[PDB]
C-alpha cells in the first residue's frame, strides 16, 4: 500500500459576518481589574418643553451606558507525537484546519448572537417565491423599519440570507422574462445584487442560524409594569453600580415554551421614532435574551412608555414605545415556524470585543509561545507548543480569546419567512 | 482594515513562513557557542558522562580570522558621463562617520554570525549631535543585530539576497527595564506601560533573561508619485526641490530668498516608514523615517530557495551529525575507563584462607603462598589461575570515531578559502552604501560644485530650523567595494603608493614620491619632507 501525500481537499468555508463586524480591543492591564467588562455611554436625548413661566421645571442630566464584557477562550489542544510519521503529516495540516475551524466558530458566534438579539422583526405569511419582487419587498421592510425608527446608520448596513432565500430570490429574478443587467447577473451568476432595497451589503451567509417555533401560548403580562431608564443605581452598600440599558425583566402569567431568542410583541404597544417620539403604525417587537425563573423573563429592548406618569422628563426623553404594559395585555409571538432566519443589521451593532493571553511571559518558560493570525477575521491568538518529560512527544495549544457583544440590539433584525401555521 | 490586525497579519505570515530556516540558525548557534549536546531530556534521568571534545571551533575561528584579515567597505565611484570629482564629499561623509567602533563592530557581528549561523545583520540609523556632527547636526551610524536569524524577520515575498524587494521588515527589540526607560523616553512612549512581544525561546536553553521587554519596529517601503517643485537657483540653473521636504517649512521662505517657481512635476520615489508595535497595541502609528531603503542590511552565507521557501546555511550545520556522534563515542569511551572492574585474579576463599595479607598489594615477601589442601576433599582441585580481562575499546567505537572525526574533517571545507562568504559581504557593503547614500541625501547637506565651486543652497525658516535644498542631481555616483580606510588621507596615500608601485623610474616616479611626501602626516621631521615636497612641486609648476 502507498500513501501518497497528495491531498484531497474537502471543504471550503466563508466567515462574511465575522470579517465584517468591527473589532473592539481594550486596554489588558484595566480590563484585568475590571472583570473583563467595560462600560460605553449612548448618545444623549433631551427633554423639552415650550412656555414661557418655567419656574421650579428644570430638569437634570441623564446618560444611559451599556456594558460589554468577554467570554472563555476557544482552544485547539491536542497532542503531537514524533516516531510515527502519521502524526509528521498529519501536524503540519492540523495547524491549518485548527485555523479555519476557529474562525468558522467565531463567525458561529457572531451568527447566533446577532439572530437571538435582533430586537427588529420583519416576518412573513409566506416564502419568498410566492409572488413577484417578494425578496426585494423582504429587504425594503427592513430598510423601512429602520428608517422609521430613525436609527444610526452612517457606519452602514447589511442584510445576510441564507442560501435557500438568496437562491428564491435569483429565481424571482430570472423569471421576469426581460434581461438588462440585473437579469443577466443573476442568470450568469447567482448573484442578486450587491445592493438591494437600500442596504449597502446584501450578501448570502450559509451559517445562518434557525429560529425553532415557540410553543408558548395564552400568556398575558402579569401586573402594570413601568421601566424606567436609568445610569446607576444604590446597592446594599450604598455603592453606585452601573446599569445596562439594553435589558428590561417582565412579570408573565407563564414562561412555559419560551427560550432565548424569541421574537414577541404585547398587544397594544407601538413603535415611536425614537429622536421625534411620533408613534408609528408597527407592533413594537422585542426579543426574549434569558428565560429567568419560570414567571420572569428578560427581553432585550428597553420598553420605556411614552404616557408613563412616573417617568422623570429626562428619563421620558428615553421613551422608544407609546404605551407601557397594561397587567393583562397578550404577548404574541411571531416565530410561529421553523424558518432559517434572514439578518440584517447596522454595521455598528455588532463588536468583538478581544483580549490577548500572555503566555510568552518569564513565568510561562519551558513552553514555546507565538502570535497566530486567525484568517478571514481580523483576530491575533496564541500557539504554544511544550513537549514531555520524556518519550520524544508534545502537546499544542491554539487559543484565542474573544467575546461578542451586541451593543444596539434595536438596530439587529431578523428576517423570518413564512411565518403561517 | 485595522493597522494592528494588518501589521500583525504581515508579520505572522513572514513569521511562519521563515519558521524552518529561523530554526535550523538558532540550533547552530546554540551548538556553536554554549553547548553541542543541546537537548533538553538530560536534566530528567541519571547523568552519565556527556563530554565534549570540539573539532569544528578551530575551523570556525580559521574561518572568522580569514575573513577579519581582508576587511571590506563601500567606494563611492562617480558615474559615466559625471564629474570625475563628483564622490569625494560623498566618501569623506561615509568615512567620517562610519570610522567609529560601532560600525566596525557591527560588520564583524554580522560577519561571526554569517559564519557560524547562516544569517547576520546590521541597521544603520541617524542622530542629532552637536559637538561634532557630520552634516547639518546629526550623524548617521551603524549598529549591531545580534541573533538576525529570530530577531529579524523579512517580507516573505522577497527574491533577493541583499532583501532590496522586500516591502517591510519587522525588527524585535529585547531591553532591560532601565533600557526600556532609556527607550520610552527617547520615543516619548508611555514607560509605565510595560511592552510585550513575541521572543520564544528553545527548550535547550536552560536559562532565564528575566525582567526584560520585547518590542517590535515595522518598517515599510511605500513607492508613490509626489509633487515636484521646479525652481531658478538665485545664481544659476534649476533645482529640483521635494513638496515634502519644503511644504510648509521654506516654501515661502524660497521666494523671500528669490527663487522664482517654473513648474511642478510628479516624481515617483519611495518613502520609509517606522511603526512601534507589540502584540496587543501600535505605541507610534506611522512615522516618516530618512531614507528610501529599509535600513536593515542582511548578510548570508549560503543562501537559496528550494520550493519557494529559503534556505540558508553557515558552516556548522553539516559537521553537527559527525560531531554529535563524537561526541557520543568518546563518551561511552570514557565510560568504559572509568566503570570497569580491574584486571585482578580470580581466587576461592579456601585457595587463599590464612594468606589473605599477601596479596593485597605489599612488597615484604618473595613469593605467594596458596592452600593445598582440604580435610574433606583431601587435595584441592587444580585450575589454572584466571584474571578479570583488561578493559578494552571495541574495534566499532574505535573505526566509527576515526570515522566521525574524518567525516567532519572532509564536510567543515568552506569552498576549496573564503571567496564566496567574501562576496556575499561585498553584496551586502554594497546595499549598505545605496542605502547610506539615500540617507545622506535625505538629511545631509551636500554641496554641489559648478565648473565656474562648492555650494551649499540652504536657508533657515521662522522657527531657527535650516531645511536642506538637495537638487534632483543626486544620484551621481555609484557603488563599488574596495579596501577599508579610515580617512580620505589614507585612502590618497594608499592610491598615491599603488601607482607608486607601478610607474617605471622616470619623471612621473619623482612625481608621484612628491605626492606621497606631500600627503604624509606631520610631526616635524615629516613636517620639513612636507614642506620641501611642497616646494619643489610648486616650483616645477
Amino acid at each position: 500500500t502507498l500513501a501518497v501525500d497528495e491531498i484531497i481537499e474537502t471543504i471550503s468555508a466563508i466567515t462574511p459576518m465575522a470579517q465584517k463586524a468591527k473589532k473592539y480591543t481594550p486596554p489588558a492591564a484595566s480590563m484585568q481589574r475590571s472583570s473583563n467588562t467595560i462600560w460605553m455611554p449612548v448618545e444623549q436625548e433631551s427633554p423639552t418643553q415650550e412656555g414661557w413661566d418655567l419656574t421650579d421645571k428644570a430638569t437634570g442630566l441623564l446618560e444611559l451606558n451599556v456594558a460589554v464584557n468577554m467570554g472563555e477562550p476557544d482552544n485547539d489542544f491536542f497532542q503531537l507525537r514524533a516516531d510515527d510519521l502519521r502524526d509528521e503529516t498529519a501536524y503540519r495540516r492540523r495547524i491549518q484546519s485548527a485555523a479555519r475551524k476557529l474562525a468558522n466558530n467565531v463567525e458561529l458566534k457572531v451568527a447566533n448572537m446577532a439572530a437571538e438579539m435582533g430586537s427588529l422583526v420583519i416576518t412573513s405569511p409566506d416564502a419568498i417565491g410566492t409572488n413577484t419582487a417578494d425578496a426585494w419587498n423582504f429587504v425594503a421592510d427592513a430598510e423601512e423599519i429602520m428608517f422609521s425608527r430613525e436609527l444610526n446608520r452612517d457606519m452602514g448596513t447589511s442584510y445576510f440570507f441564507n442560501p435557500q432565500d438568496y437562491k428564491k430570490a435569483g429565481y424571482d429574478l430570472t423569471k421576469r422574462d426581460i434581461f438588462g443587467r440585473i437579469p443577466e447577473e443573476a442568470y450568469r451568476d447567482g448573484t442578486i445584487q450587491r445592493q438591494v432595497a437600500g442596504f449597502d451589503d446584501v450578501l448570502r451567509s450559509p451559517k445562518l442560524p434557525v429560529l425553532t417555533k415557540s410553543t408558548a401560548t395564552g400568556i398575558t403580562v402579569s401586573g402594570a409594569q413601568s421601566f424606567k431608564p436609568v445610569a446607576w443605581q444604590l446597592d446594599n452598600d450604598g455603592n453606585k453600580v452601573n446599569v445596562d440599558n439594553r435589558f428590561a425583566t417582565v412579570t408573565l402569567s407563564a414562561t412555559t415554551g419560551m427560550k432565548r431568542g424569541d421574537k414577541i410583541s404585547f398587544a397594544g404597544v407601538k413603535f415611536l421614532g425614537q429622536m421625534a417620539k411620533n408613534v408609528l403604525a408597527q407592533d413594537a417587537t422585542f426579543s426574549v435574551v434569558r428565560v429567568v425563573d419560570g414567571t420572569h423573563v428578560e427581553i432585550t429592548p428597553k420598553p420605556v412608555a411614552l404616557d408613563d406618569v412616573s417617568l422623570s422628563p429626562e428619563q421620558r426623553a428615553y421613551a422608544n414605545v407609546n404605551t407601557s404594559l397594561a397587567d393583562a395585555m397578550a404577548v404574541n409571538i411571531l416565530n410561529v415556524k421553523d424558518a432559517r432566519t434572514n439578518v440584517f443589521w447596522a454595521d455598528d451593532a455588532i463588536r468583538i470585543v478581544s483580549q490577548p493571553i500572555p503566555a510568552n511571559h518569564e513565568l510561562f518558560a519551558g513552553m514555546k509561545t507565538t502570535s497566530f493570525s486567525i484568517p478571514d477575521v481580523g483576530l491575533n491568538g496564541i500557539f504554544a507548543t511544550q513537549g514531555d518529560i520524556s518519550t520524544l512527544s508534545g502537546l499544542c495549544r491554539i487559543a484565542l480569546w474573544y467575546g461578542v457583544n451586541a451593543t444596539r440590539p434595536e438596530a439587529i433584525g431578523v428576517g423570518l419567512p413564512g411565518q403561517t401555521a | 482594515e485595522n493597522r494592528l490586525e494588518s501589521i500583525l497579519s504581515r508579520f505572522d505570515a513572514d513569521w511562519t513562513a521563515s519558521d524552518e530556516a529561523r530554526r535550523e540558525a538558532k540550533n547552530d548557534l546554540f551548538f556553536s557557542r554554549v553547548s553541542q549536546w543541546d537537548d533538553w531530556l538530560s536534566q530528567y534521568t541519571t547523568l552519565q558522562y556527556r563530554g565534549q571534545f570540539d573539532v569544528v571551533r578551530p575551523v570556525v575561528r580559521k574561518l572568522v580570522s580569514e575573513m577579519r584579515q581582508n576587511p571590506i567597505d563601500v567606494l563611492y565611484r562617480p558615474k559615466d558621463g559625471a564629474r570625475p570629482d563628483a564622490a569625494d564629499v560623498l566618501m569623506g561623509m561615509y568615512r567620517t562617520d562610519m570610522r567609529h567602533n560601532t560600525a566596525k563592530i557591527a560588520v564583524n557581528i554580522a560577519v561571526r554570525e554569517q559564519i557560524e549561523a547562516g544569517v547576520g545583520a546590521w541597521r544603520l540609523v541617524t542622530d542629532y549631535e552637536d559637538q561634532s556632527p557630520t552634516s547639518n547636526n546629526q550623524v548617521i551610524r551603524r549598529e549591531p543585530i545580534h541573533s538576525a536569524c529570530s530577531h529579524v524577520i523579512w517580507d516573505s515575498n522577497s527574491k533577493l539576497m541583499d532583501k532590496s524587494d522586500a516591502r517591510h521588515c519587522t525588527v524585535i527589540h529585547s531591553m532591560s527595564q532601565n533600557g526600556w526607560e532609556d527607550f520610552a523616553e527617547k520615543y516619548d512612549l508611555d514607560a509605565d506601560d510595560i511592552p510585550s512581544f513575541q521572543n520564544p525561546n528553545d527548550w535547550v536553553f536552560p536559562w532565564l533573561t528575566q525582567d526584560t521587554i520585547q518590542i517590535a519596529e515595522f518598517y515599510e517601503v511605500v513607492e508613490k508619485k509626489e509633487t515636484a517643485f521646479i525652481y531658478q537657483d538665485p545664481v544659476t540653473g534649476e533645482p529640483v526641490s521635494y513638496f515634502k521636504r519644503d511644504i510648509k517649512d521654506v516654501i515661502d521662505d524660497l521666494a523671500d530668498s528669490g527663487f522664482i517657481k517654473i513648474a511642478e512635476r510628479q516624481i515617483k520615489r519611495r518613502r520609509v516608514y517606522k511603526s512601534i508595535i507589540t502584540c496587543t497595541a501600535v505605541l507610534k502609528d506611522k512615522q516618516l523615517i530618512a531614507g528610501e531603503h529599509i535600513p536593515i542590511v542582511p548578510v548570508f552565507g549560503e543562501w537559496g530557495f528550494v520550493e519557494d521557501k529559503e534556505v540558508y546555511e553557515g558552516v556548522v550545520r553539516l559537521t553537527k551529525d559527525g560531531q554529535r556522534l563524537r561526541n557520543m563515542i568518546m563518551s561511552f569511551n570514557a565510560d568504559i575507563v572509568a566503570r570497569t572492574p580491574k584486571k585482578k585474579p580470580f581466587f576461592w576463599p579456601e585457595q587463599i584462607a590464612g594468606f589473605e595479607h599477601m596479596y593485597d598489594g605489599n612488597d615484604d615477601y618473595p613469593y605467594y603462598l596458596l592452600n593445598r589442601t582440604d580435610e574433606n576433599s583431601g587435595d584441592l582441585p587444580t585450575q589454572p589461575l584466571a584474571y578479570y580481562e583488561n578493559p578494552e575499546v571495541p574495534q566499532a567505537n574505535a573505526y566509527m570515531l576515526e570515522a566521525a572525526t574524518s567525516a567532519v574533517k572532509e564536510v567543515a571545507t568552506l569552498g576549496v578559502e573564503t571567496y564566496v562568504f567574501q562576496d556575499n559581504l561585498a553584496t551586502a557593503m554594497r546595499r549598505d552604501g545605496e542605502i547610506y547614500q539615500s540617507i545622506v541625501n535625505d538629511i545631509y547637506d551636500v554641496p554641489r560644485n559648478v565648473t565656474i565651486l562648492m555650494a551649499e543652497v540652504v536657508d533657515l525658516a521662522t522657527g531657527e530650523k535650516q531645511v536642506l535644498n538637495d537638487i534632483r542631481g543626486r544620484y551621481e555616483c555609484y557603488t563599488d567595494v574596495g579596501p577599508s580606510f579610515q580617512s580620505m588621507k589614507q585612502q590618497n596615500r594608499a592610491e598615491i603608493l599603488e601607482l607608486l608601485g607601478k610607474t617605471p623610474q622616470g619623471t612621473p616616479e619623482y612625481q608621484l614620491l612628491l605626492l606621497q611626501y606631500f600627503t604624509l602626516l606631520d610631526g616635524k621631521g615629516v613636517e620639513m619632507m612636507r614642506d620641501y615636497a611642497n616646494k619643489q612641486l610648486i616650483q616645477m609648476g
